[PDB]
RNA sequence: AUAAAUUUUUAAG
RNA sequence: GGAGGUCAACAUCAAGAACUGUGGGCCUUUGCCUAUAGAACUUAUAACGAACAUGGUUCUUGCCUUUUACCAGAAC
C-alpha cells in the first residue's frame, strides 16, 4: 500500500515515497483509442497482484496469495454435546 | 477504495482528503 | 503488451525474453511490427510470476505494461471471386462454418480408437480410411471426403472445381504452395490479424497463366492465395470468437447467494453445476466466464 | 447502489 | 553430590543459507581438492524482543518573519 501510494478502505494513508509522477511522455502507447475498458481495475487488484495490473512498481513485495480455506467447526453452545458430533451445517452424505 | 481519485496524500492540501462518489452523474 | 520504458535499453529486454521463454515453458512470446512485445500466459498469477521475474532477476530495467487483454479469433456463419495484382492467377475461395462436432473433436487430438471420430492429424493415412472416418461419423460429403487436401489446427481445406477434373496434375504441382499460403493465412487474419478458427475453406477455382512459369508461380501464389482466404471469409458474415475459462468455485453453503451476484455482474453469468461436497460445509460451483 | 475524514504548542529575538 | 538464585564475570548471537575441528593430495603458510567427527542459541509471510522508542547527517516536502521545538517520506 505504501510503495504504490494506495489505501485499503480501512488501511492507513502514507506519503508517496516517489513524489514525482509529473513526468509524462506524450506517446501512443497508453492512449485511450488503443485501450479496451473492461472491469474498472479497482485498487485491491493493484495491491493483490502488484506487478501485473500496476505499471512501474518499485519496492513492492509479494503478497502471499492463498490459504486452505479453513472448514473448522466447533460448538460453544452446549457443554454436554459430545466432542465428536455431526453438525447440521455439514452436508448429509 | 482508492481507485486513482483523491490526492497523493493530504498534507499540504489543507483539506481533509475526504472523497465520496458523486450521486449526480451515473446513467 | 510489453514496452521497455527507456527505448535505448531495448537490446537488454530482448535478451531477457529469450531466457523467460526457456524457463517458463507455457509462455508464448510474439513480436509485432510496431516494436511492441506480446506475452501470452495462462492467467493472472502466472503473468505476475513472470513480470516479477522480468523486472527483478533477469532484466534489471523497468518496463511499461498495458492493460491486461485477451486473444480473439475469427470465424464465419452462413458471387465469389479474387484477383492477383497481375491477372495471370485468378482465385475464388469459398468458406463455411465447420460443424460443431468436428471442431469439438479437433480441439482434442484423438486417435479414433473404437468408434471415436479420428482427429484429422492422420493425413498420411489412406484417404480411403480417413474418408471412411468422415463419411461414417459426420454424414460428411462423399465427394469432398476424397476432395480434401490438408488441414491446420483450426480449419481444413477442400477442393471443388472443374479443372481438378480437367488438370489435376498442374495443380498438384503447386499444392505445396497453396498449403504455404494456407498456413500463412491462418497465422494471421483479415480483421484483427489474429488466428482464424473453425472456418472450412472449399477452394472454388484457380486460374493459371499461359506459358506457366518457373519461379513466378512459386512466389506469386502465396500472397494471392492469402488474399483469397481473407476475401473468402469477409463475405461469410464473419464473427469474433472469444475464449472462456471454466470457473471452479468452492464456498461455504450460506454464502451461495453472494457468489451468484458476482456472476450476474461479470457478464460471464453462467453457473452450470452446484455440487454438494459430502461431509463438509462446502459447495463446488462450476461455471464459465470470458477471459 | 457510498461506506475514502488534514491539523492542534512553548521559549528567544 | 542434587535443587535452585529477579547473583556475577568471560565468551557468542545476521551469514556463499552461511559453523568448527581433524585426516590426506597439489601449489608454495595462505589457497584449492578430497576424507572424517561434532554442531548449543537465533532465523522463511525471514529473526535474538511473537514487543517498540529516540538521536545525528544528507536530501525531498509541510507549517511559514528568523532559531530552537516542529510537519512526513527516503538513504546512510
Ligand atoms: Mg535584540
Ligand atoms: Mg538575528
Amino acid at each position: 500500500g505504501k510503495a504504490l501510494n494506495n489505501a485499503i478502505p480501512g488501511g492507513p494513508k502514507f506519503e508517496p515515497l516517489y513524489p514525482r509522477e509529473e513526468e509524462e511522455d506524450y506517446n501512443e502507447f497508453n492512449s485511450i483509442d488503443r485501450v479496451i475498458f473492461r472491469v474498472p481495475i479497482r485498487s485491491e487488484y493493484k495491491v493483490a497482484f502488484p506487478h501485473l495490473y500496476n505499471s512501474r512498481p518499485r519496492s513492492v513485495r509479494i503478497p502471499w496469495y492463498n490459504n486452505p480455506v479453513s472448514c473448522i467447526i466447533q460448538n460453544d453452545e452446549e457443554y454436554d454435546t459430545p466432542a465428536l458430533f455431526f453438525d447440521p451445517s455439514l452436508n448429509p452424505i | 477504495s482508492y481507485n486513482g481519485i483523491g490526492l497523493k496524500s493530504a498534507k499540504g492540501s489543507s483539506t481533509s482528503g475526504h472523497v465520496q462518489r458523486s450521486l449526480a452523474s451515473n446513467n | 503488451v510489453l514496452q521497455p520504458l527507456l527505448p535505448r535499453e531495448l537490446p537488454k529486454l530482448l535478451d531477457a525474453l529469450n531466457k523467460i521463454s526457456k524457463y517458463y515453458p507455457g509462455v508464448i512470446i510474439k513480436v509485432e511490427e510496431s516494436g511492441e512485445h506480446v506475452i501470452l500466459g495462462n492467467g493472472e498469477l502466472y503473468m505476475d510470476c513472470l513480470l516479477y521475474d522480468l523486472r527483478a532477476s533477469y532484466a534489471k530495467i523497468e518496463i511499461k505494461i498495458s492493460d491486461p487483454l485477451t486473444v480473439f479469433s475469427e470465424s464465419c456463419s452462413n458471387s465469389r471471386l479474387g484477383e492477383e495484382n497481375l491477372p495471370g492467377l485468378s482465385i475464388s475461395v469459398a468458406a463455411e462454418p465447420m460443424d460443431s462436432k468436428m471442431i469439438q473433436d479437433l480441439s482434442r487430438n484423438t486417435l479414433g480408437k473404437g468408434q471415436n471420430c479420428l482427429d484429422i492429424d492422420g493425413i498420411m493415412d489412406n484417404p480411403r480410411k480417413l474418408s471412411k472416418i468422415l463419411r461414417t461419423e459426420y454424414g460428411w460429403d462423399s465427394l469432398a471426403s476424397r476432395n480434401v487436401w490438408s488441414f491446420y489446427n483450426g480449419n481444413v481445406l477442400i477442393n471443388d472445381t472443374l479443372p481438378d477434373e480437367i488438370s489435376p496434375e498442374l495443380l498438384s504441382k503447386y499444392k505445396e504452395q497453396i498449403i504455404q499460403g494456407f498456413y500463412w493465412a491462418v497465422k494471421e487474419g483479415p480483421l484483427a490479424e489474429e488466428p482464424i478458427y473453425g472456418v472450412q475453406y472449399k477452394l472454388l477455382s484457380i486460374s493459371v497463366p499461359s506459358d506457366v512459369n518457373i519461379d513466378v508461380m512459386k512466389s506469386q501464389i502465396i500472397p494471392l492465395m492469402k488474399k483469397a482466404c481473407y476475401v473468402g471469409l469477409l463475405t461469410a458474415i464473419p464473427i469474433l470468437l472469444e475464449p472462456i475459462y471454466e470457473v471452479d468455485i468452492t464456498v461455504h453453503a450460506p454464502l451461495l447467494p453472494i457468489v451468484e451476484e458476482l456472476m450476474k455482474k461479470r457478464r460471464g453469468s453462467r453457473i452450470y453445476k452446484t455440487i454438494k461436497v459430502a461431509g463438509t460445509p462446502l459447495l463446488e460451483v462450476r461455471g464459465q466466464v470470458p477471459v
